[PDB]
């Protein structure tokens, strides 16, 4: 079988985890009124 | 800073009475001003005549006085020159000439007060940008 | 001297175009 | 063979040093006329009233210019899009005053360059090649058409076309910014992405092939002698270059197909220049770039400036100063 | 060919989506709540729409000193009362 | 799966529509289905423009392109171009949209369920790209359909309500054309005019009589030409000149549509006759001439003698002379002195603008039309912000002339690239070296050296 | 074999993403410069340093978000988090512009690590380090523009701000104040970039249109094998084509691909030298012989004199808001304006 946690796994999640966090934050900004 | 009622307070007539607009009245006056006036009066100036602007200091010196809600509503019903000599309703949008200015047809008395309120509130917020032109962009 | 210098440098480039095209080293299928 | 056959055989002859062809029959006289006129005008042409306000602009070298400031001044603003040849003027002194040489140059030039493009297909057809080389040349040709013809058409005067000079070109760039905000147009951004990426990909492809040249020379002689003209064997190792560039990023962001790789070398810069030519062409009809002036507002109603409003301050500076004496009315509509 | 599991095997397997059916939406909610709660402002000092100027003020609170910069910003933020 | 993979067809998926070159049955389903998409958008966009339509606002302030195309044909408008009945706009949108399902049904059928090749089914509908006799017949049949459509426009102008004439006396109105221009010196006189300023080739047409009379000639020529190609085969000089293949024929139409694309772009940007300013807004030159007109009226009311006012450059601040002597407006608008509009001609005399008519014959309706067109100049941003590039956000307006000209120019350029692409390959495919150079029969290797 | 040679074996392992000794410096530095720009352009403002909104939180879009430079009062300070300005506070560190130096410095060490990565991988594979040498031109641009230019100026304030609309401001600033178009070093840089895009387009299109027929399909991309030993396109036919069309043509494959290396690298290097001169305000702003003539002759006019009037207009209109620390107050009567406009 293949390993689950690799250096490539770390490289992907260093970018993938914050990207969805930001997409959720930016999506909430679209409804902010003055 | 906020849009406080003391900012939304404008003179009602030339005798000292005032009226405090609501926040929805200002936003309604801003929408209708863009619907019927912003083509010539963007930012408080006048593209077809830069010699006359929408500054409150200019509306107070006109004859009759136009620096209040009553004077602005009367102007949108029977507009005149700066000295009030001629009636320019034939070449300026108004309810009297809504036949040739179709964007002035579906306006009501409540709408004119909102448009009159925005003209008197906006210079209190933008300062010299209202009626200043490209110099203050 | 300015106009003469510019035209002189420009004429040398046009003359260089002539020798680089018609008097190039012929490429040969070695 | 009669007269016409041997003449057609020589025109379409593949043994000529410089191939002529039928497209070259028009390209040769048109480009020679525009070239002879340009060199004479760049040196001895008198000042030209470009903006039609009786304010001539000196352009030639004999009238106080250098290589950086000299230019061939465009035609007058009073002429507009009117065809102004030599025989339409009462004298050459009038033809030279109103920008006559400019129309003669850009018309014979655009005609010759169009024939130059068709001439690229013609030689490829006689040699048995694929003919899409001229398609890549359509990108710089459409760019010349945009600043020389398409933009004057949309503005209604050839005086607004790009001048034929170094400092004149800079004037065309600044005025285009104030009147169209080209920097904020996504097509010029695509054009920058084409020329910035092209220079990147040109250095990238060149530094990888040279980094994998098979050893055929020594250290006391140039490595270029390791290749002989017309040899069958490839001069470098594409797998070794793929082995390096496949690890600088990751394996699959690297090309292993030389044909697909070189197709990418031709697609990216050409598609980028195609859009920036359409940018000048679409903005010729005043469909300008993004406008975000006074877009950010606080809770009260104050204007919260951004970098977009700062660009508007720079444009206003170019706006109120360009053609200082040619405007009598508050709005610059063309 | 380096030994890692191919990507097409992962994103098409069920177990990947059994895990990532909630991990992707939960992070989307986390970032959403980071702004809706107002924490995004207080962390980075970003001014609120009603915190750019004082009521009758029209001048930007620009920092004019290098070492006393932390003092002036707090002085500017205190005047919003 | 016939010719649906790269091995059996030779074309990758990004060139997968090229697997239809030798499949007449499936190819017919592609052109009938694409024709359904064209009528689908024509009907859906009209219903979208009608639901968003505000009658008291001008059409150019609402971003309409299809309703102005219908309003020009005299359906639903009254005097001055004012909308009086929005139901004809609804009918055109519904009927076009409803007809798209009929075209869509036959497109889907002929493309997956019908026969793959029409050579088996019928000798009348089956064709060969190298069949020079059959190709001209299909060209003649479609030429007759085009000639009929050109006469359908004439019938609308002469027998069914007429057209909207912006040059009609007393103001724009719907008018029936009774005397179309049959004189060939006037009709074919447009084709021989210069395309430069002051002439303008065919764009300078400024009356419906020259428009309707031209579509009579175009209709008769296509019918006579259609009957010609149906009964005839291409001559020898044409057989040795053109490449006879399916890809070559498409390359001819791409160069033809690209040429027509540039023509429509200049048509909508300069001509205000077949594109009335009441529906599409003032042209580029139109609004620029309106600013000089507006302030000429303003300063003259204040007592300024506009005929003697001298500008800073020495030229007239308000009026000057064209290079040929005609009295024209001053300023930067000297380039736009070729403009002709119904709201400006009353002030024009034998030598150009008449100063006596300027002092005493200016009407209030000419002043309102001058201020409206000035503030509606075809200038705007990509996010639809009206004004110059330095204008602040306030006005939501981009002229439909700018939307139509810029769009059909981008389409005209790419369709010229389609010509250079498909016509170059058609030459290489018919010659037999489009796939590369023969290693054992390289043509250049059999040629003498250049030097 | 000790711990050093054990760690060296693990760093140089053949995995999906190569690490290497350079990765100890490249990956963390490259990750912080990217994450620092993304975090700033989404949440961090520029209201106390420039008086501008520069994030998605305040209401900006992708074209107007930026990580603005520190205020002019900060000077050439490193603006460290633990430094005397921020005093260990992270929020105040963001309000003063500490992200800009956080991105510029960590990004500078990232470009050092990426070029070290090019050296290390090329040695393990067994190829020449020309891609690393060619990468010196991007490094030369970043060093001269983001570091050498502001350090010669008054502060970091006049350095490029990490934003789309902020870079466009940087272009128009160098036009009105430095006349950067007239400098001959930028001209050599323009010729290197446009000439590089020319070589890139003309080489790829020539190869694709001089291919040999190694397959029977219309899509000619499958007619190539990376292990093949024969050239895939006719160098001879391509040589004769461009000799008859253009006059001259390449005849050597190795010189051609080095020529593609020299043109874009030399262009950016020359433009970097000119920017270094701009750090000291050593501009190619004026021609003295032109000004002496125009000062004594009100009828002498060239495109050179017309562009300076645009530069004088650029400076007067944007300086009050672009340089708020100067506290410029320009009345309406001093602003240079043409007629009517
Ligand atoms: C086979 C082809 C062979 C070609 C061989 C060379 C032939 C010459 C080519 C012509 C090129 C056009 C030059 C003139 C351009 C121009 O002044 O064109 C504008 C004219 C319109 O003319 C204007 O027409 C106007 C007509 O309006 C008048 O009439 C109207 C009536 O309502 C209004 O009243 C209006 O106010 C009034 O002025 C006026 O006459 C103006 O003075 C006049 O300028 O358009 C036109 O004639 C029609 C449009 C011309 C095509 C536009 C050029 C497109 C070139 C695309 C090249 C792409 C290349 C890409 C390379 C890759
Ligand atoms: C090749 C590629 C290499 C790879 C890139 C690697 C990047 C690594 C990062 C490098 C870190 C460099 C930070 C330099 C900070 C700097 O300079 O910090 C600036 C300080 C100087 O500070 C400035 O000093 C000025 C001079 O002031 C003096 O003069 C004033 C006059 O009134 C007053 O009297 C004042 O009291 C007095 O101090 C003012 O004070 C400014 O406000 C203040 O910013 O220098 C100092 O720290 C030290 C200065 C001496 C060393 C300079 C070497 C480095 C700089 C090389 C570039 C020189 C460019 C010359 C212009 C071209
Ligand atoms: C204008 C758009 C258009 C049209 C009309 C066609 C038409 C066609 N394509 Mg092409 N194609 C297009 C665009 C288009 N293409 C584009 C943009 C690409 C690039 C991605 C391709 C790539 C491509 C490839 C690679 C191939 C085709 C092929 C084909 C043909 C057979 C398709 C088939 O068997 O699918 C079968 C598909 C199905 C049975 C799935 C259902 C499809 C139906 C039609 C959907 C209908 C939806 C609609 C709303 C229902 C309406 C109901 C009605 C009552 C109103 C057919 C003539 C093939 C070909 O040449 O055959 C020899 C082929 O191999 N196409
Ligand atoms: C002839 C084509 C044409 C023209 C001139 C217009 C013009 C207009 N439309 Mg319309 N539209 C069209 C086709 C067209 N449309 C089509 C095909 C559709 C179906 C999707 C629509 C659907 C549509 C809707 C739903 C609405 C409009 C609206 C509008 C108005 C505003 C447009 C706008 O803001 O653009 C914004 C500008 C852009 C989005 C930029 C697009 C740039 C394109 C994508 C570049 C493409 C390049 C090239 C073709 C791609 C190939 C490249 C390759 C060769 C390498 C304007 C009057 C609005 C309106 O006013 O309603 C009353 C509106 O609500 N349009
Ligand atoms: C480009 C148009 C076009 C062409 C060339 C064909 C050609 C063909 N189709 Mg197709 N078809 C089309 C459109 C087209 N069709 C459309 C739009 C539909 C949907 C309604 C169909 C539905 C359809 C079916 C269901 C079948 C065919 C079949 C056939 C074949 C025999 C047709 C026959 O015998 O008619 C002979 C002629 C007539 C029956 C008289 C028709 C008279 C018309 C309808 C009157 C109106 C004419 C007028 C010009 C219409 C103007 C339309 C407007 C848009 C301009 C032939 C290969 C058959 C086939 O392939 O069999 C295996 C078959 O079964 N077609
Ligand atoms: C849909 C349009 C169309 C198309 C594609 C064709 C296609 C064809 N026609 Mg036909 N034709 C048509 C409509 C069409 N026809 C109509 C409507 C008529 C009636 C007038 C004719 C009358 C006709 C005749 C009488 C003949 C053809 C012939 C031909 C064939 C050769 C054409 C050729 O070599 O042209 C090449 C064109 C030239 C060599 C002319 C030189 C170009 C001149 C100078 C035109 C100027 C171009 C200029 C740029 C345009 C500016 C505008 C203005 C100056 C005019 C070809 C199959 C011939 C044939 O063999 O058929 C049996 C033939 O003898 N056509
Ligand atoms: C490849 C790794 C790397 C590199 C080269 C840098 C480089 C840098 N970072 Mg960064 N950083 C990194 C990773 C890295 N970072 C990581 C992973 C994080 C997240 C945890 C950060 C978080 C971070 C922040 C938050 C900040 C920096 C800053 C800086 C800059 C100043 C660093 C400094 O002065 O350190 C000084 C310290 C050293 C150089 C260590 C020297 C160690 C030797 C062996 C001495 C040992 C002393 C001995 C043990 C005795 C101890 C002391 C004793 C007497 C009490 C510099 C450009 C600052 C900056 O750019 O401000 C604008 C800043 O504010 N970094
Ligand atoms: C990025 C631009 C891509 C341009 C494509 C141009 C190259 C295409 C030429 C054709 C070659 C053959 C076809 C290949 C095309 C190809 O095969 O694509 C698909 C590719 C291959 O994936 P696998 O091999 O896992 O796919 C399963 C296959 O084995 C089934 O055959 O997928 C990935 O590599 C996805 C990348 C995820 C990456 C996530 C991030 C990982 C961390 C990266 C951190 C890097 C930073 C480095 C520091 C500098
Ligand atoms: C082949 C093919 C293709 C194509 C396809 C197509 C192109 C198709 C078409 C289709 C079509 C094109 C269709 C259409 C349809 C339509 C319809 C179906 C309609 C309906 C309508 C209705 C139902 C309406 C209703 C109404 C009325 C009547 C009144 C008013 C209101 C309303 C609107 C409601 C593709 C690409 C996929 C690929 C593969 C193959
Ligand atoms: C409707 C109308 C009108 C009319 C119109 C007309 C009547 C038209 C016509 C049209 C026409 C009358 C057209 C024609 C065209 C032509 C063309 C466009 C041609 C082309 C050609 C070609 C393309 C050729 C080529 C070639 C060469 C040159 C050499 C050899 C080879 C070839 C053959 C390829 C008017 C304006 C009055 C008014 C409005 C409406
Ligand atoms: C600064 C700092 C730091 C760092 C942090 C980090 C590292 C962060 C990261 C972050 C991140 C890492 C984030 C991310 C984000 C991302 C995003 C937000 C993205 C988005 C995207 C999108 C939106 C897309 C779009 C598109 C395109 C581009 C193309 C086409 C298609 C589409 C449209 C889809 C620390 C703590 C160390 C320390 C302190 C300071
Ligand atoms: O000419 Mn050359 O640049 Ca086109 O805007 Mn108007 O006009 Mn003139 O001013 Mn701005
Ligand atoms: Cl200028
Ligand atoms: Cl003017
Ligand atoms: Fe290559």
């Amino acid at each position: 079988s293949y390993p689950i946690f690799t250096v490539r796994w770390v490289a992907v999640h260093t970018l993938a985890v914050p990207t969805i966090f930001f997409l959720g934050a930016i999506a909430a900004m679209q409804f902010i009124q003055r | 800073a906020e849009l406080t009622p003391e900012v939304l307070t404008v003179p009602l007539n030339s005798e000292g009475k005032t009226i405090t607009l609501t926040e929805k009245q200002y936003l309604e006056g801003k929408r209708l001003f863009q619907y019927a006036c912003a083509s010539c009066h963007v930012g408080g100036i006048t593209k077809t005549n830069p010699s006359l602007d929408l500054r409150t200091e200019t509306l107070a010196l006109a004859t009759p006085p136009r620096d209040n809600i009553e004077g602005l509503v009367d102007y949108m019903k029977n507009p005149t020159t700066y000295d009030g000599e001629q009636e320019i309703a034939e070449v300026h949008p108004s309810l009297r000439s809504a036949d040739i200015f179709p964007k002035m047809r579906n306006l009501t008395e409540k709408d004119l007060v909102a448009i009159a309120g925005h003209i008197l509130v906006e210079p209190k917020i933008l300062g010299d940008k209202w009626g200043g032109g490209k110099v203050y962009y | 001297m300015e106009t003469i210098t510019y035209v002189f440098i420009f004429a040398c480039i046009i003359a260089l175009f002539f020798f680089a095209i018609f008097f190039r080293e012929p490429p040969r299928i070695t | 063979a009669n007269l016409w056959e041997r003449f057609c055989n020589w025109v379409t002859s593949t043994d000529n040093r410089l191939y002529v062809g039928w497209f070259g029959v028009i390209m040769i006289p048109t480009l020679l006329a525009a070239t002879i006129c340009f060199v004479i005008a760049f040196i001895a042409a008198p000042p030209v009233d470009i903006d039609g306000i009786r304010e001539p602009v000196s352009g030639s070298l004999l009238y106080g210019n250098n290589i950086i400031t000299g230019a061939v001044v465009p035609s007058s603003n009073a002429i507009g899009l009117h065809f102004y040849p030599i025989w339409e003027a009462a004298s050459l002194d009038e033809w030279l005053y109103n920008g006559g040489p400019y129309q003669l140059i850009i018309f014979h030039f655009l005609l010759g360059a169009s024939c130059y493009m068709g001439r690229q297909w013609e030689l490829s057809y006689r040699l048995g090649m694929r003919p899409w080389i001229c398609v890549a040349y359509s990108a710089p040709l459409a760019s010349a058409f945009a600043v020389f013809l398409i933009y004057p058409i949309g503005q209604g005067s050839f005086s607004d076309g790009m001048p034929l000079g170094i400092s004149g070109t800079f004037n065309f760039m600044i005025v285009f910014q104030a009147e169209h905000n080209i920097l904020m147009h996504p097509f010029h951004q695509l054009g920058v992405a084409g020329v910035f990426g092209g220079a990147l990909f040109c250095a990238m492809h060149g530094s990888l092939v040279t980094s994998s040249l098979i050893r055929e020379t020594t250290e006391t002689e140039s490595a270029n002698y390791g290749y002989k003209f017309g040899q069958e064997e490839e001069t470098y190792n594409i797998v070794a270059a793929h082995g390096y560039f496949g690890r600088l990023i990751f394996q699959y962001a690297s090309f292993n197909n030389s044909r697909s790789l070189h197709f990418f070398l031709a697609a990216w810069p050409v598609v980028g220049v195609w859009f920036t030519a359409l940018g000048i062409s679409t903005m010729a009809f005043n469909l300008n770039g993004f406008n975000f002036n006074h877009s950010v507002i606080d809770a009260k109603g104050n204007v919260i400036n951004t970098w977009a409003d700062i660009i508007n301050r720079a444009n206003l500076g170019m706006e109120v100063m360009h053609e200082r004496n040619a405007h009598n009315f508050p709005l610059d509509l063309a | 060919t380096t030994g890692e599991r191919p990507f097409s095997d992962i994103i098409t397997s069920v177990r990947y989506w059994v895990i990532h059916s909630i991990t992707i939406p939960a992070l989307f909610i986390a970032g959403w709540l980071f702004v809706s709660t107002g924490l995004a402002y207080d962390v980075f000092g970003t001014p609120r729409p009603d915190s750019y100027y004082a009521q009758e003020q029209r001048s930007i609170p620009l920092v004019t000193d290098r070492f006393e910069a932390k003092q002036q910003v707090e002085t500017f933020l205190e005047q919003l009362k | 799966a016939t010719n649906r993979d790269q091995e059996s067809s030779g074309f990758a998926w990004w060139a997968g529509n090229a697997r239809l070159i030798n499949l007449s049955g499936k190819l017919l389903g592609a052109h009938v289905a694409h024709a359904g998409l064209i009528v689908f958008w024509a009907g859906a966009m009209t219903l979208f423009e009608l639901a968003h339509f505000i009658p008291e606002k001008p059409m150019y302030e609402q971003g309409l392109i299809l309703i102005p195309h219908i309003a020009t044909l005299g359906w639903g408008v009254g005097p001055g171009g004012e909308v009086v009945d929005t139901f004809p706009f609804f009918v055109v949108g519904v009927v076009h949209l409803i007809s798209s399902a009929v075209l869509g049904f036959g497109g889907v059928y002929h493309a997956i369920r019908g026969p793959e090749t029409l050579e088996e089914y019928s000798s009348f509908f089956g064709y060969d790209w190298k069949d020079k006799n059959k190709m001209t017949t299909i060209l003649g049949f479609h030429l007759i359909v085009l000639g009929i459509g050109a006469l359908l426009l004439v019938a609308k102008a002469m027998f069914f309500g007429g057209l909207y004439d912006t040059w009609a006396p007393g103001g724009g109105d719907v008018r029936v054309i009774t005397n179309p221009t049959l004189d060939p010196r006037v009709i074919f006189g447009y084709l021989l005019k210069s395309p430069f300023g002051g002439e303008g080739w065919i764009v300078s047409v400024n009356n419906l009589e020259d428009v309707v009379g031209g579509h009579i000639w175009i209709g008769l020529i296509c019918i006579a030409g259609g009957i010609w190609h149906i009964l005839t085969t291409p001559f020898g000089w044409a057989r040795r000149a053109f490449i006879w293949s399916g890809e070559a024929y498409l390359s001819y139409s791409l160069g033809a549509l690209s040429m027509m694309g540039f023509i429509a772009t200049c048509f909508v940007w300069f001509n205000n006759t077949v594109y009335p300013s009441e529906f599409y807004g003032p042209t580029g030159p139109e609004a620029s001439q309106a600013q000089a007109m507006t302030f000429l009226i303003r300063d003259q009311k204040l007592g300024a003698n506009v005929g003697s006012a001298q500008g800073p450059t020495g030229l007239g601040k308000y009026l000057m002379r064209s290079p040929t002597g005609e009295i024209i407006f001053g300023g930067e608008t000297m380039r736009f002195w070729d403009f002709r509009g119904p709201w400006l001609e009353p002030l024009r005399g034998p030598n150009g603008l008449d100063l006596n008519k300027i002092k005493n014959d200016i009407q209030p309706w000419q002043e309102r039309r001058a201020a409206e067109y000035m503030t509606h100049a075809p200038l705007g941003s990509l996010n639809s912000v009206g004004g110059v590039a330095t204008e602040i956000n306030s006005v939501n307006f981009v002229s439909p002339r700018s939307w139509l000209a810029t769009s059909h120019f981008v389409l005209a350029f790419f369709f010229l690239v389609g010509h250079l692409w498909h016509a170059g390959r058609a030459r290489a495919a018919a010659a037999g070296f489009e796939k590369g150079i023969d290693r054992e029969s390289e043509p250049v290797l059999s040629m003498p050296s250049l030097d | 074999r000790g711990w050093f040679d054990i760690l060296d074996d693990w760093l140089k392992r053949d995995r999906f993403v190569f690490v290497g000794w350079s990765g100890i410096l490249l990956f963390p530095c490259a990750y912080l410069a990217l994450g620092g720009w993304l975090t700033g352009t989404t949440f961090v403002t520029s209201w106390y340093t420039h008086g501008l909104a520069s994030s998605y939180l305040e209401g900006c879009n992708f074209l107007t978000v930026a990580v603005s430079t520190p205020a002019n009062s900060m000077g050439h300070s490193l603006l460290l988090l633990w430094g005397p300005e921020a005093q260990g506070d992270f929020t105040r560190w963001c309000q003063l512009g500490g992200l800009w130096t956080f991105i510029a410095l960590h990004g500078a060490f990232g470009l050092i690590g990426f070029m070290l990565r090019q050296f290390e991988i090329a040695r393990l594979v067994g190829v020449r380090p020309y891609n690393a040498i060619a990468f010196s031109a991007p490094i030369a641009v970043f060093v001269s523009v983001f570091l050498i230019y502001p350090l010669g100026q008054s502060s970091w304030f006049f350095a490029p701000s990490f934003g789309v609309a902020a870079i466009f401001r940087f272009l128009l600033f160098f036009q009105g104040f430095h006349n950067w178009t007239l400098n001959p070093f930028h001209m050599m840089g323009v010729a290197g970039v446009l000439g590089g895009a020319l070589l890139c387009a003309i080489h790829g299109a020539t190869v694709e249109n001089t291919l040999f027929q190694d397959g029977e399909g219309a899509s000619t991309f499958r007619a190539f094998n990376p292990t093949q030993a024969e050239e895939t396109y006719s160098m001879v036919t391509a040589n004769r084509f461009w000799s008859q069309i253009f006059g001259i043509a390449f005849s050597n494959k190795r010189w051609l691909h080095f020529f593609m290396l020299f043109v874009p690298v030399t262009g950016l290097w020359m433009s970097a030298i000119g920017v270094v001169g701009l750090a000291l305000n050593l501009r190619s702003y004026d021609f003295i012989s032109q000004e002496i003539r125009a000062a004594e002759d009100p009828e002498f006019e060239t495109f050179y004199t017309k562009n300076l009037l645009l530069n004088e207009g650029i400076r007067a209109w944007m300086a009050p808001q672009d340089q708020p620390h100067e506290n410029f107050v320009f009345p309406e009567e001093v602003l240079p304006r043409g007629n009517a406009l």
